[PDB]
């Protein structure tokens, strides 16, 4: 069964959400995030000090 | 040192095992065959068999022989009584504990067999050996002459390359030879320098450990 | 099986996406009235009730 | 006589439909037939990797 | 059956994915042995395509 | 560096009480234990020559 | 790939289990009402179970 | 028990040998089950 | 079956030879079709033996050093069973109805 | 020199042969190397 929803970028929050069949029981689903990184494509080119 | 690599098979022995299609049958046979890898190029196949290769019947090393176990009883032969054909016969170049390194046309089974004094061993499996040729012009033996490219093939010598399989206890083998009657009881007798086991329920739940 | 003052549970099957029929029971009839629902299986393995 | 035995063929379900993933280790007949008055049967040898909608 | 059916994470990872559709059949009477059923390998397929 | 185990004893792995002529099933009891070991290759090389 | 096959446990009349080692694509059937066989006649002297 | 293909003999072990095999003074079974009584 | 006088013998073949009948083992006596056969049993004029498919078949023996051979053009076949289409008969599988020569000369 | 081959032992005349059979205890190379240092 397809279910698309929709998060917000935030953590610690817990997000809470269900799922309706429309003749069965409902189906509760929740996701909180925890630790949300963003890790670049980094290319070292030079050192340099004293 | 060879010794050194051949160290590791000491430590085990042959076996028999189940063979679909032997000599006659279906039997139980020294050279059962484990699997057949043909992923090289020129012909060259890699079988896993029931039997050992390099050692003698004690332990120690030698060159071109098959050691295989006969109903608890571990003999040998020398390699070149081995033989084996997929379609065409192969040729087999050397061994190494529980495997071989064959020259193999293509075919869809692998019938490895060898002649006692009046017994006739063998085992078919039905297991594809492919030929796989090298680049863009097919071909089905290779030629005599031409341009050298990277090809990839088994290698010809045992060396410790980080691939392992895995050993373990084996367990206790029924022996049939063993139980005999005599005028009213059941007369087991061990081999010698060997333990057994015995499991009856002719009277009631049994079990005793007899030691030769 | 009836008693005296308890709750009969039937089961039943249907095509309708609204069923509405005339129950009887021995000497009575009562109205059953609901809505039904797709279910959640395209091929089975039974053939139709 | 011990007869093979096909790999499990990986069925698909949609709204009146039915798609098979058929992976065969050597030839083997897929023979379907429907169940009505017309059976429309298909006899097909697969030998290779396939997909039947 | 096809490309990545066995995936392994690096080259030495010691924790790979399989999904080969590995069913296990009924040994014959009187065989001690382990049968079995799968799909044939994908990355074989892939290098025949 | 890594210690293999035949007992509540760790010794190196390159350095084997015995050997494989000696005793018939106490150097398979000890590469019993130390098949998750990455000293296993060390161990069995060191442990059947003297 | 390269299926890994385990070697057969077999008891003789009592009855057995499945315990997951988390083997990749693992399967573990369990299968009753064997005569099993090696070379030295038969292993089990039961006829079922 | 019964061999699958009809026209064999049974060993002790399972092993199906043809029927012309049994009592014929060589041995074909392990611990010659055609060759007990004859 | 029989031994060069008439009697019973067990695994041998029976031939003339220019008038004098004599004998071989049947061990001594191979076939193929393209690979080679086995042979199971004999009894009388006829053979059991186990040949993959090809387009001839052929019988030798050998004699001290007099080799002996016959070739003739019979389309030798392998048949299957059921509806999967193998070459080498499996080593497991569901059990299934077949139709094979008798093993036994009864 | 080298050997084409993954794991093979050069001869003196150029004939490679396996790794296991230098210092054998048999003669394969013409003149047998393989069998000069043990
Ligand atoms: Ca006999
Ligand atoms: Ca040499």
């Amino acid at each position: 069964y397809e279910h698309a929803t929709t998060m917000p970028s935030q953590a610690g929050i817990s997000y809470n959400t269900i799922v309706n069949r429309a003749g069965y029981a409902p189906l509760p689903i929740s996701i909180t995030p925890t630790k949300i990184k963003l890790i670049p494509t980094v290319n070292l080119e030079y050192v340099t000090c004293h | 040192s060879t010794e050194e690599l051949f160290n590791e098979y000491k430590l085990t022995r042959p076996y028999m095992a189940r063979c679909i299609r032997c000599a006659v049958g279906s039997c139980h046979s020294p050279i059962a065959i484990e699997a057949v890898k043909s992923d090289g190029h020129d012909g060259y196949v890699r079988l896993q068999t029931s039997s050992q290769y390099g050692l003698d019947s004690s332990g120690n090393l030698k060159g071109r022989t098959m050691r295989y176990d006969m109903h608890g009883t571990i003999k040998e032969i020398p390699l070149h009584q081995v033989s084996l054909y997929t379609s065409r016969p192969c040729h087999i170049v050397d061994g190494h504990g529980y495997f071989l390194l064959a020259r193999c046309p293509a075919g869809d089974s692998i019938t490895m067999e060898f002649k006692k004094d009046s017994v006739r061993h063998s085992c078919s499996v039905p297991y594809e050996v492919k030929f796989n040729p090298v680049g863009r012009e097919l071909y089905t033996h290779p030629p005599e002459h031409g341009v050298e490219q990277a090809c990839q093939v088994y290698a010809h010598d045992a060396q410790n390359r980080g691939a392992y399989v895995e050993m373990h206890l084996p367990g206790s083998e029924v022996d049939s030879s063993l139980v005999s009657l005599s005028g009213s009881s059941v007369t087991v007798t061990p081999p010698d320098g060997t333990s057994a086991l015995v499991e009856c329920e002719c009277g009631g739940t049994k079990i005793s450990e007899t030691i030769n | 099986e009836l008693t005296e003052q308890g709750s009969a549970t039937i089961h039943f099957s249907t095509a309708n996406i609204h069923p509405e029929f005339r129950l009887q029971i021995c000497t009575s009839y009562v109205t059953c009235k609901g809505d039904c629902h797709p279910p959640k299986d395209h091929i089975v393995t039974h053939p139709q009730y | 006589c011990t007869v093979p035995l096909a790999p499990e063929p990986m069925i698909t379900f949609g709204f009146r439909s039915v798609s098979l993933k058929l992976h065969p280790k050597n030839p083997t007949y897929l023979i379907t037939r429907q169940l009505a008055d017309e059976p429309h049967y298909t006899h097909e040898l697969i030998s290779e990797p396939a997909v039947r909608n | 059956g096809a490309f990545g059916d066995i995936q392994s994470r690096t080259v030495s990872s010691s924790d790979l994915y399989a999904n080969t559709n590995l069913v296990l059949q009924r040994p014959k009477a009187g065989a001690i042995h382990v049968p079995y059923t799968q799909a044939p390998s994908g990355f074989e397929q892939w290098k025949k395509d | 560096t890594t210690m293999c185990l035949l007992a509540n004893v760790t010794f190196p792995c390159a350095q084997p009480p015995i050997c494989y002529d000696r005793k018939p099933a106490e150097t398979l009891a000890m590469l019993s234990v130390n098949v998750d070991n990455p000293g296993y290759d060390e161990l069995l090389e060191a442990a059947v020559k003297c | 790939y390269k299926t890994g096959m385990d070697s057969p446990a077999i008891k003789c009349c009592g009855s057995q289990e499945c315990t997951p080692t988390y083997r990749p694509d693992e399967q573990c059937k369990v299968f009753t009402g064997v005569y099993p066989f090696m070379w030295g006649g038969a292993y089990c002297f039961c006829d079922t179970e | 028990n019964e061999c699958n293909i009809p026209g064999n003999f049974m060993c002790s072990n399972g092993r199906c040998i043809p029927g012309a095999w049994q009592c014929d003074g060589l041995p074909d079974c392990f611990d010659k089950s055609d060759e007990k009584e004859c």
